[PDB]
């Protein structure tokens, strides 16, 4: 009866988790702002159009310096576009078409790039011959590949649908370190704005939130009903909100180990495919199937502020680190910038 | 005194029904639509052609009230060039239409490397300036003459005999009989090659095609069968308006035009509208 | 254009060849036949592979009668296809590969579960998808000789219970063409085109490209309007 | 055999280790957010536009 | 990266001559060239550009309707054509390398130039100092002057930094008034405001020592400066 001692045990630590979240709730976010004044309308104009992208659109990043992005589509092509001119100012065509996620160093000397191959591919932009070459490939995952972020010129870390996230140092090309614990595929990540920890979700309909250094899960995370398709992280660093396929979108403190808010609405019956958060973080976008995305006020639970525009689904969208514009992309390859 | 009754409720009808159309057809074409691979752009010269034969009515319809010609030499050439020109780039874009659906079907695959951008514009500039050269004939005929005690009226004045049957015959074959054998020919072609593949389509593709013959048919016919009927009895001899039969022909020569004018009417429902290849079928603000 | 400097001007020119190159690439690529691979665990697609003359997605080439054919075989990707399956949705045709002579073997742990059960199974979910409404299914049928030569002795009564016929191969090979050709649910947007491969039977490409064909022309008469 | 009771094991391990964490009140992170919401809310150019002499994007 | 020049010689009064420049190293078809002409006494001065794609093309004031200039990309190569060689034809050649997308720096590479020996809204640079007497270990500054103002509207600054040592070709030092080469140290610096700007060098070293120019990109043509001569 050991298999059945141990699955009790792990019941009676499940409920004893239960009961330690259940007693440290006292009052609803809705209720402590209730005398928050509400931010009124709020209505952005389309400023640019960026045009060249012959297929679907599957990802786009922001550079720190606020002024360069990179954007990947089906066609085989990774685009480096100047957002004040509209000029283009690097095209790269890849080995593999089916290309599903971009990263942008935060330096400005790298981009990298993976897909439904099962490798990571790293590029570098600054050379002494006026091309752009491939830097390393990184290999060892068994599943598709659907995120990647860096965190300096050296480090990288990846999450696949193995059910494995992993840490890679780019100049050996070796496996660092591997995260291993969810049950179904891992779909995005998250890093922190100071490189310590990092969040992850997955088609189990459940996020963990990771330590780095150490090579261990912290804790986690449940309440939704399907997978989660999207995740981000709050500016102060206590906080992050997903995004799942019910419909919904909700927000979860890593302190107070609880949810805070949910963000549906009843003429809603569709997948969010992206979400992300404001300088200050008071607006909530989130981009949906309707073919078009919702800004949502992010302390009281109520607005939808449409940026209707797009002819199909949005698969991507982005907001600068100075705070002034806002990016989107969707299936009909298009991307347009708003403020 | 029939005529003037029947003309004005032909060209009245044919204003009513042919502007709104047109006009939203470019509308939506030039100004929502974010990309336009190559059918868009015929349909929207198509459209072009049309308005510019209806934006000249009115002029007509004043010389059909008031009895006299009250806007000169200069309006008489320039109307008559306009509906000229626009006529003639109408029935060459639909010539050029079917040939394209016909080679569509002929060799799938030799028109998948040429239908494209480039080849299209060439092909359309290509039109137009035919169209302007066509035309030409118009603007140094139509003269303006006084009809009677203070009236005048512009009509052609030819020369002699021979020039008329030129003017005639020329127009006849130019404007009517190549047109409709290529878009026959095309159509047959098409519907017969359609026989061995092996795939379920005869619901509402042959109804289409079978409209179009007859449209053109309807109402282009009769116009190029009195201009043959007046070439043959001018060079018999014989002198426009001697007799009866001179009269009865010349008589039925101010409301036949008036008749075509109404095949600019039909052409946006039969190309954009109709189900079958539904560019516009499905974007409609009419409900 | 007269507020630029002479450096914003080399950078327009720069990004206006791109464009141009971006464009030639993408007129170049819409000539491609993009067909998908399909068949369940060990049905013959291996030797329909090699017959032609040809981890992650495995990507052929080949090239016949001046077209170019690429092929995609996405069998080891072992996750959930709702994540991965809609980017496919664009492609020209959908090859399929069954076994005839599987019928009466065991595929499971379970004894139940045959093989032939199985392929209807994978057939029917492949065929109504909600992002292949409209796309056509060119089906294979494989080891015609081992089934035949299985017959003699092993009647089909084994795997199908309301069978009322002979047993000689013709009407069992019909029978089971017809089974399958019962499963299409969207009988007036698609089509299906069915062959009998045998090795020395080369014909099984020439097969493939007359079905290309018919697909092709129906696309054309949703260009030029007339559907 | 015995690798569920490894498996087994090894949740009950991390369902233990996730079992002893120090917690706060909802009442303080909602507070917490709300002070840094307020205090950077001048420097948001989404939520008050800004004179449209200083817009990059005009 | 490599650039080498050829077709230098004695030409008599009148007569023609073509100059050719090889290209290995680096992708030559990405890049617009410079022509650039030194005397054998003087400073620097420009002769002729041509662009990447090769749809624009410059020439100088003094040089137009003589000079041509021409690319093979196919063979990486470079042409210039010369005819009617005047007595002021009397100088050395260098082929120069430039990029311009946002962020890039121009006027990054030169060639070795060739000799050849022969038997006004144009922007005025002014090199105030011409020679300046140092020992090593101390700290220098120069400075040199426009006319007009070359700060635009987008908030750019054109004006650019060379060193010459010698027996060399020269070598960048500073592209738009503040920003580093790379491979350059970090005692170099770069500053100023309109019409005057200042280099300024920290603990000298020795191979540090030639001849420093001034130049503007605004607008076409291109200026030089004069030159300053530090001596140790
Ligand atoms: C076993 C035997 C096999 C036989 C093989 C052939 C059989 C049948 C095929 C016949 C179809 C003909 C092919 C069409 C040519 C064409 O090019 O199309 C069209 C191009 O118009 C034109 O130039 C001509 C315009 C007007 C017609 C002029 C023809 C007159 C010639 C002389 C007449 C003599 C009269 C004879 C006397 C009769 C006796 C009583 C439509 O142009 P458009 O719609 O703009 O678009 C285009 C572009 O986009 C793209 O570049 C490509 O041209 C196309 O794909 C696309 O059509
Ligand atoms: C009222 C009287 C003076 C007659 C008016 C004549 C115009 C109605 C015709 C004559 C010349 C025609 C033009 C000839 C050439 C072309 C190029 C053609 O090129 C394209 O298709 C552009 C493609 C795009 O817009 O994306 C667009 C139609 C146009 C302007 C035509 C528009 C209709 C025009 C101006
Ligand atoms: C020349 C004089 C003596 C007669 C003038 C009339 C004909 C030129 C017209 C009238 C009837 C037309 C026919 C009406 C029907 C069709 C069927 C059509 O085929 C289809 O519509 C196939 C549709 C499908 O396959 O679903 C091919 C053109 C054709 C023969 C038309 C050819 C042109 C015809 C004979
Ligand atoms: C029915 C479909 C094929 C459309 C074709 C219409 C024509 C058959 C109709 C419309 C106008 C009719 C014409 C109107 C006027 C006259 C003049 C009239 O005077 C004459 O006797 C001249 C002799 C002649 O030229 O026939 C003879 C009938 C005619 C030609 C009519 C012939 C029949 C026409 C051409
Ligand atoms: C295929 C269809 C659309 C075209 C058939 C032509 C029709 C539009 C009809 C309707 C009015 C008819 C016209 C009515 C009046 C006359 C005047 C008529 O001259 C007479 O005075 C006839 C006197 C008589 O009846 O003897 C000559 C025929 C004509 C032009 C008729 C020709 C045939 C017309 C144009
Ligand atoms: C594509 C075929 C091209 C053939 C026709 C081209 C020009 C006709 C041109 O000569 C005359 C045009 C006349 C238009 C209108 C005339 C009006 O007078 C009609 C009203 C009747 C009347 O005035 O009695």
């Amino acid at each position: 009866s050991e298999l059945d001692q141990l699955r009790q045990e792990a019941e009676q630590l499940k409920n004893q988790i239960r009961d330690a979240r259940k007693a440290c709730a006292d009052a609803t976010l809705s209720q402590i702002t209730n005398n928050i004044d509400p931010v009124g309308r709020i209505q952005m104009r389309t400023r640019r159009t960026l045009r060249g992208h012959l297929a679907k659109i599957y990802a786009m990043h922001w550079g720190t310096d606020s002024r360069l992005l990179v954007s990947a589509s089906q066609d085989g092509k990774l685009i480096i576009w100047d957002s004040y001119t509209t000029n283009k100012v690097h095209a790269i065509p890849l080995r593999s078409s089916w290309v599903m996620t971009c990263a942008y160093a935060p330096s400005g000397n790298y981009v990298a790039c993976g897909g439904l191959d099962n490798i990571c591919s790293i590029y570098n932009l600054k050379t002494r011959e006026g091309n752009v070459r491939v830097s390393r490939e990184l290999a060892g995952h068994t599943g598709y590949l659907s995120c990647c972020r860096f965190l300096d010129d050296n480090q990288i870390v990846t999450s696949s649908g193995d059910t494995t996230c992993a840490l890679w140092d780019i100049e050996t090309g070796q496996q660092t370190t591997t995260f291993t614990g969810h049950t179904g595929d891992v779909m995005s990540l998250s890093l922190a704005p100071d490189t310590r920890l990092f969040v992850s979700g997955a088609c189990d309909a459940s996020a963990k939130l990771w330590d780095v250094r150490e090579g261990m899960c912290r804790q986690t995370f449940t309440g939704h009903e399907s997978d989660i398709n999207a995740i981000c992280f709050f500016p102060n660093g206590n906080a992050f909100a997903t995004g799942s396929d019910d419909a919904t979108c909700r927000l979860f403190d890593l302190r107070a180990d609880q949810e805070l808010m949910t963000y549906s609405h009843d003429n809603i019956i569709c997948g969010i495919t992206s979400v992300s958060f404001s300088k200050s973080g008071r607006l909530l976008l989130a981009g949906y199937d309707d073919f078009n995305c919702n800004v949502w006020d992010a302390l009281k639970a109520d607005r939808a502020g449409v940026l209707a525009g797009h002819d199909n689904r949005v698969s991507c969208l982005g907001v600068t680190d100075d705070g002034m514009a806002v990016a989107t992309g969707s299936w009909d390859s298009f991307l347009k910038i708003w403020n | 005194e029939f005529i003037s009754l029947l003309a004005i409720i032909l060209l009245s009808v044919a204003l009513a029904v042919g502007l709104p159309g047109n006009s939203f057809v470019v509308w939506s074409i030039l100004k929502r639509m974010q990309k336009r691979s190559v059918t868009a752009l015929m349909v929207l010269n198509l459209a072009l052609a049309d308005l510019a034969v209806l934006l000249t009515a009115p002029f007509f319809l004043h010389f059909l009230a008031q009895g006299t010609w009250s806007f000169g030499l200069a309006g008489c050439r320039l109307c008559h060039y306009v509906c000229g020109v626009s006529m003639y780039a109408s029935v060459w874009l639909i010539t050029a239409m079917s040939l394209d659906r016909s080679l569509a079907v002929a060799r799938p695959f030799v028109s998948q490397k040429l239908r494209t951008k480039a080849m299209a514009r060439r092909v359309l500039a290509g039109i137009w300036v035919l169209s302007f050269l066509l035309a030409t004939p118009v603007l140094a005929y139509r003269t303006v003459v006084p009809w009677k005690t203070n009236m005048s009226l512009c009509f052609p004045r030819y020369p002699s005999e021979g020039h008329r049957a030129f003017h005639l015959i020329f127009e006849a074959v130019t404007g009517f009989l190549l047109p409709f054998l290529i878009v026959v020919a095309s159509y047959s072609d098409i519907g017969r090659r359609l026989q061995a593949r092996r795939f379920r389509r005869s619901r509402r593709t042959g109804r289409l095609v079978v409209l179009i013959i007859l449209t053109f048919a309807a109402f282009w016919l009769p116009y190029h069968v009195v201009n043959l009927a007046e070439a043959g009895r001018a060079l018999a001899g014989q002198a426009a308006g001697l007799g009866l039969v001179g009269k009865r022909l010349s008589l039925a020569r101010n409301v036949l035009i008036a008749l075509a004018f109404l095949s600019s009417s039909v052409n946006p429902v039969l190309y954009a509208f109709a189900g079958g290849g539904l560019l516009r079928s499905a974007g409609v603000g009419f409900v | 254009g007269c507020t630029l400097s002479a450096e914003d001007k080399a950078a327009v020119e720069r990004s206006k060849m791109i464009d141009r190159n971006l464009r030639e690439d993408g007129e170049k690529a819409a000539r491609e036949v993009k067909l998908l691979l399909l068949g369940a665990g060990e049905s013959g697609k291996n030797t329909i592979v090699k017959q032609m003359k040809i981890t992650g997605i495995v990507e052929t080439h080949f090239t016949f009668k001046d077209l170019h054919f690429k092929m995609f075989d996405v069998g080891a990707q072992r996750s959930e296809r709702k994540k991965w399956i809609h980017c496919f949705e664009g492609v020209t045709a959908i090859i399929f590969c069954v076994a005839l002579s599987d019928y009466d073997l065991v595929l499971a742990e379970d004894e139940e579960m045959n093989r032939m059960h199985a392929s209807m199974k994978l057939f029917d979910s492949i065929c109504n998808n909600k992002w292949f409404t409209d796309t056509s299914i060119i089906l294979f049928l494989n080891k015609k000789d081992l089934f035949e030569e299985k017959i003699k002795k092993s009647p089909l009564t084994i795997c199908y219970p309301e069978y009322a016929g002979s047993n000689t191969y013709e009407e069992a090979a019909a029978y089971i063409q017809c089974q399958f050709e019962d499963l299409n649910k969207r009988k007036d947007t698609k089509e299906i085109y069915t062959h009998f491969t045998c090795s020395t039977d080369t014909k099984n490409v020439q097969f493939v490209f007359d079905a290309v064909t018919d697909v092709i022309i129906k696309n054309n008469l949703k260009d030029c309007g007339l559907f | 055999n015995t690798a569920s009771i490894a498996q087994a094991r090894k949740l009950v391990e991390q369902l233990k280790m996730e079992a002893n964490i120090d917690r706060i009140k909802v009442s303080k992170a909602a507070a917490d957010l709300m002070a840094y919401c307020e205090a950077h809310a001048k420097e948001d150019p989404l939520l008050t536009p800004v004179p449209a002499s200083e817009n990059p994007f005009r | 990266v490599q650039l080498v020049e050829s077709g230098g010689g004695l030409v008599q009064p009148g007569g023609s001559r073509k100059l050719s420049c090889s290209a290995s190293g680096f992708a030559f078809s990405s890049f617009g060239m410079h022509w650039v002409r030194q005397a054998p006494e003087k400073g620097l001065e420009w002769v002729a550009y041509i662009s990447s794609g090769s749809g624009t093309i410059y020439y100088a004031d003094t040089v137009k309707g003589r000079f041509t200039i021409s690319r093979d990309d196919p063979k990486n190569t470079l042409f210039l054509q010369m005819t009617s060689l005047r007595s002021e034809d009397t100088a050395m050649y260098y082929c120069v390398r430039s990029i311009y997308y946002y962020g890039s720096s121009p006027f990054d590479f030169w060639g070795q130039g060739t000799t050849l020996t022969v038997s006004s809204a144009d922007i005025v640079m002014t090199q105030a100092t011409s020679s300046v007497p140092v020992t090593p270990g101390e700290s220098v500054s120069i400075s040199c002057r426009s006319s007009k103002s070359l700060l635009h509207s987008n908030g750019n600054t054109y004006l650019y930094w060379f060193l010459q040592r010698p027996g060399q070709s020269p070598q960048l030092l500073i592209y738009r008034m503040s920003n580093l080469a790379s491979g350059v140290p970090d005692r170099f610096s770069g500053s100023g405001s309109g019409t005057a700007f200042t280099l300024t060098i920290s603990r000298l070293e020795a191979e540090d020592v030639g001849v420093y120019y001034c130049m503007q990109h605004l607008e076409y043509p291109l200026t030089f400066g004069a030159g300053t001569k530090l001596e140790l």
